[PDB]
This record gives structure tokens, C-alpha cells and sequence, in this order.
């Protein structure tokens, strides 16, 4: 996201690929997947793709 | 002795014995003074209660070359039994069959000990009607109370997580994720639902196996709760 | 200094208050702008939240960091 | 009970007049006393088997709902309320050791009048249907 901020052009889309091979990144930690599940609905309502 | 033999019999759970394209329920129970037998398949009930003397006779008329005392008998016949009523896909030579007469039924039982043959016959006469009620008729009217019981109590727990639940609601908040919203619990529903979907897929005894594989250990609690009052 | 800030000479104005704050911290967060966060932190003064404090801006900008925060 | 019969002595004021009946009743063949009683009341145990298991699953589902909810920063007004997690293992065990006795006391059968009847007559019917 802060990557998407520097930009000073005018930006019809925002686009981010996900490449990993890992479902379950995060399964010993349950607030790290909370906080993951947080920044990734913020990044959807500021109007980023997530793929 | 007798008496031995029909309390460690009551405290046995059930087991399935596939036999010659066929299923039977069976309980048995084996010491070194004698052996008992309750063979079922959902129609009918047998039973056979043998002594050391018995054993020692069939022992020596079907099995002519074996010259063994009736203990050491005893103790072969648990050895090649107790596996398979235990747990099924084992690695042993145990063939069953079964026969039948006008009351009646034979339960013939090959198998081999250090790859020498080694027969047994159950002759079962039709068990009597205290022991078909005190094995199978009580045991499992308990059984179904019980889990009456529990049901009513995962009712009343449910209840009490819908109340907080409903009191998270009421203070304002949200989840993360909404797909995980669950309706209110109302038992009549519920059971409504039940009986009209999944009723007939959940009373179909089938050839007894469910029974054998879910309904093993409340089957025991009950009756050992039965046996000391 | 910290326990007293009020007593602080040696520091010049931050020049920010609860408003720029408010806004530097939608910024830097990247909320959304119109967003239930944004108008919570903006609107700190408004009780139409009914959770927490409706006055306290410290308070406020602590629920929102909750989920947010190490 | 005389021999292995049962004699069943019914009076009564027909209009106000003598009304006798005697059922005399034998034992029961082992086909029927099955089909009546013992297949019925196994279709019943697996019945309430599967609705524990739904309820469980139900349970399951509402844990996690809370948990979302808590994770979510919600603070509940009422403390009191709090409900530990379900364990279905320590359910299990817990009801064994407790309740387990006084739930299973079949008694003298009225229990069972009370209770299981509608699940009784369902079974029944089911089998019937099937043939």
C-alpha cells in the first residue's frame, strides 16, 4: 500500500499478485492472521486487487 | 464359575464376524474353567454356556491327532477368537460358517496354529427370553436415555451461547468475517428438521454394523452401571 | 517532560492537534477515507459510535490501533 | 402367570353392568419381540447418536463466531455470561462420571412411555416403509 501512496500519477487500477505455495501461512499465530485478515479488507476498501 | 462366566458375558461389548457372504453380532466370553457365547443377527438371539468337561470331549472327537488339557484349549481358542471381535483386518487364518436346524445353529470356526489345523464348533440353542431382555432389551432403553440426556444438555448450552452471543450483538459490534452469522437455536425446529432430512439415513441399522462401530462404550457403561444396581 | 508535557519549553509547537493528528494517522494507517474508522477518528466528538468514549480522542485512536498494533 | 402363560383380567361397569374379558396371552416368538423392540430401539440410540453429533457441529460453529467477535476488540456489557469452550471429550467424560446413573435408571418403564415415543413410532414407521 505504501508503494501504491508514491505514486503521483493517476492510477485506474491497483492490482497485487499473491505467488506463494503455502495455504496456511500463518497457523500457529491467530493474531497474526487477524491482523492479515484487517489489512486486507483496509486494502479493499481503499481499492486494491488482491490475486 | 457360572456365575463368572455370565458377569464377564453381561460386561462384554458386541463385536461383527463376517462369515461365508453373511454378518452375525457376537459376544463371547473365555476363561479357563469354561466359555461363553451370545450370537445374534438382528432376527434372533443364541446362546451357549460350556463347561471344562464339554470342551474337553468336542476337543478330543473333532481334533483326533491334538492332546492338550482343556486350560491350554481355552487359552488357543481366545488367542485365535479375541482379535477378530477386537478389531477386524487381521492378520490371522480364521474361517467362519454357519448352519442351521429347526432351533439350533452350529458356528463352525478353521483355523490353523503353527500352520496346523485346529476346528471348533458352537452348538447355540435359542437363548432364553431373560437373557435376550438382560443382554440386548434393557441395555439399550438405557442407552437411548442417556443420550436423551445428553442431548438436552447440548440444547441447554447452546442456549446459554446464544445469549452471549446475542449480548456481543447488542454492545455494537461486528465480525470480520460475516460468514460465520448462525441463526438462533429453537429445539422444535431442529428436531423437525431432523426427523423429516436425516431420520432415515441415521435409523438404518443395516447388518449391525453401526452399532458395533458408534454405540460401543455408552453400551458398556450402561451395563456395568446395571450390574452393580 | 513526558510526565508533564504542559511544563515543556525546550520543544518547539508540534502544531498538531486531535484534527491533524486525525488526519495523519487515516493517512499513514492507509484507512479508507470514508470509512467507519476515518469519520470515528474525525468525528471523535460525535456519540453516534455508542462504544467506548465519545469524548477521549486518546481512547478512540487506542480501539482503532487495537487489531493494528504489535 | 401361570406356566409360561399370562392371563390378563380386565373388569369393568358396562351401562352400569357386569363387563369381563381374560387375555390369555403366550410368550412371543423371538421374531416378533425383535421386530417390536430390540431393531427399533437401535434405530433410536443411532437417531440421537447423529442429532449429538449435529448439535456438537452446532456448538463448534457458535465458538467460532465468538471467537470472531472477540478478536474483533467487542467487549461484552455482562461478564457473567462468558461460556468456556465446548470440549466435546469433556462433555463426554464429564456426563459419564456425573449423570450418567440417573439418566440411565430405566425403572419400571414409565421413563421410556414418557420420553421415547415419538422417536419410537418414526423408527417403526420407517421400518414398515421400507418393507
Amino acid at each position: 500500500a505504501n508503494l501504491f501512496s508514491d505514486v503521483q500519477f493517476k492510477m485506474s487500477h491497483k492490482r497485487i499478485m499473491l505467488f506463494t505455495n503455502e495455504d496456511n501461512p500463518h497457523g500457529n499465530d491467530s493474531a497474526k492472521a487477524s491482523r492479515a485478515r484487517t489489512k486486507a479488507g483496509d486494502l479493499r476498501d481503499t481499492g486494491i486487487f488482491l490475486d | 464359575v457360572m456365575e463368572e462366566l455370565e458377569q464377564g458375558l453381561l460386561m462384554q461389548p458386541w463385536a461383527w464376524l463376517q462369515l461365508a457372504e453373511n454378518s452375525l453380532l457376537a459376544k463371547v466370553f473365555i476363561t479357563k474353567q469354561g466359555y461363553a457365547l451370545l450370537v445374534s443377527d438382528l432376527q434372533q438371539v443364541w446362546h451357549e454356556q460350556v463347561d471344562t468337561s464339554v470342551v474337553s470331549q468336542r476337543a478330543k472327537e473333532l481334533n483326533k491327532r491334538l492332546t492338550a488339557p482343556p486350560a491350554a484349549f481355552l487359552c488357543h481358542l481366545d488367542n485365535l477368537l479375541r482379535p477378530l471381535l477386537k478389531d477386524a483386518a487381521h492378520p490371522s487364518e480364521a474361517t467362519f460358517s454357519c448352519d442351521c436346524v429347526a432351533d439350533a445353529l452350529i458356528l463352525r470356526v478353521r483355523s490353523e496354529l503353527s500352520g496346523l489345523p485346529f476346528y471348533w464348533n458352537f452348538h447355540c440353542m435359542l437363548a432364553s427370553p431373560s437373557l435376550v431382555s438382560q443382554h440386548l432389551i434393557r441395555p439399550l432403553m438405557g442407552m437411548s436415555l442417556a443420550l436423551q440426556c445428553q442431548v438436552r444438555e447440548l440444547a441447554t448450552l447452546l442456549h446459554m451461547k446464544d445469549l452471549e452471543i446475542q449480548d456481543y450483538q447488542e454492545s455494537g459490534a461486528t465480525l470480520i468475517r460475516d460468514r460465520l452469522k448462525t441463526e438462533p437455536f429453537e429445539e422444535n425446529s431442529f428436531l423437525e428438521q431432523f426427523m423429516i432430512e436425516k431420520l432415515p439415513e441415521a435409523c438404518s441399522i443395516g447388518d449391525g454394523k453401526p452399532f458395533v462401530m458408534n454405540l460401543q462404550d455408552l453400551y458398556m457403561a450402561v451395563t456395568t452401571q446395571e450390574v452393580q444396581v | 517532560r513526558l510526565i508533564l508535557p504542559q511544563l515543556e519549553r525546550e520543544r518547539m509547537a508540534y502544531g498538531i492537534k486531535e484534527t491533524m493528528l486525525a488526519k495523519l494517522y487515516i493517512e499513514l494507517l492507509n484507512l479508507p477515507r470514508d470509512g467507519k474508522d476515518a469519520l470515528k477518528l474525525l468525528n471523535y466528538r460525535t456519540p453516534t459510535g455508542t462504544h467506548g468514549d465519545a469524548g477521549d480522542f486518546a481512547m478512540i485512536a487506542y480501539f482503532v490501533l487495537k487489531p493494528r498494533c504489535l | 402367570c401361570v406356566a409360561d402363560a399370562l392371563i390378563l383380567r380386565v373388569r369393568s361397569e358396562l351401562s352400569g353392568l357386569p363387563f369381563y374379558w381374560n387375555f390369555h396371552c403366550m410368550l412371543a416368538s423371538p421374531s416378533l419381540v425383535s421386530q417390536h423392540l430390540i431393531r427399533p430401539l437401535m434405530g433410536m440410540s443411532l437417531a440421537l447418536q447423529c442429532q449429538v453429533r449435529e448439535l456438537a457441529t452446532l456448538l463448534h460453529m457458535k465458538d467460532l463466531e465468538i471467537q470472531d467477535y472477540q478478536e474483533s476488540g467487542a467487549t461484552l456489557i455482562r461478564d457473567r455470561l462468558k461460556t468456556e469452550p465446548f470440549e466435546e471429550n469433556s462433555f463426554l467424560e464429564q456426563f459419564m462420571i456425573e449423570k450418567l446413573p440417573e439418566a440411565c435408571s430405566i425403572g419400571d418403564g414409565k421413563p421410556f412411555v414418557m420420553n421415547l415415543q415419538d422417536l419410537y413410532m418414526a423408527v417403526t414407521t420407517q421400518e414398515v416403509q421400507v418393507g
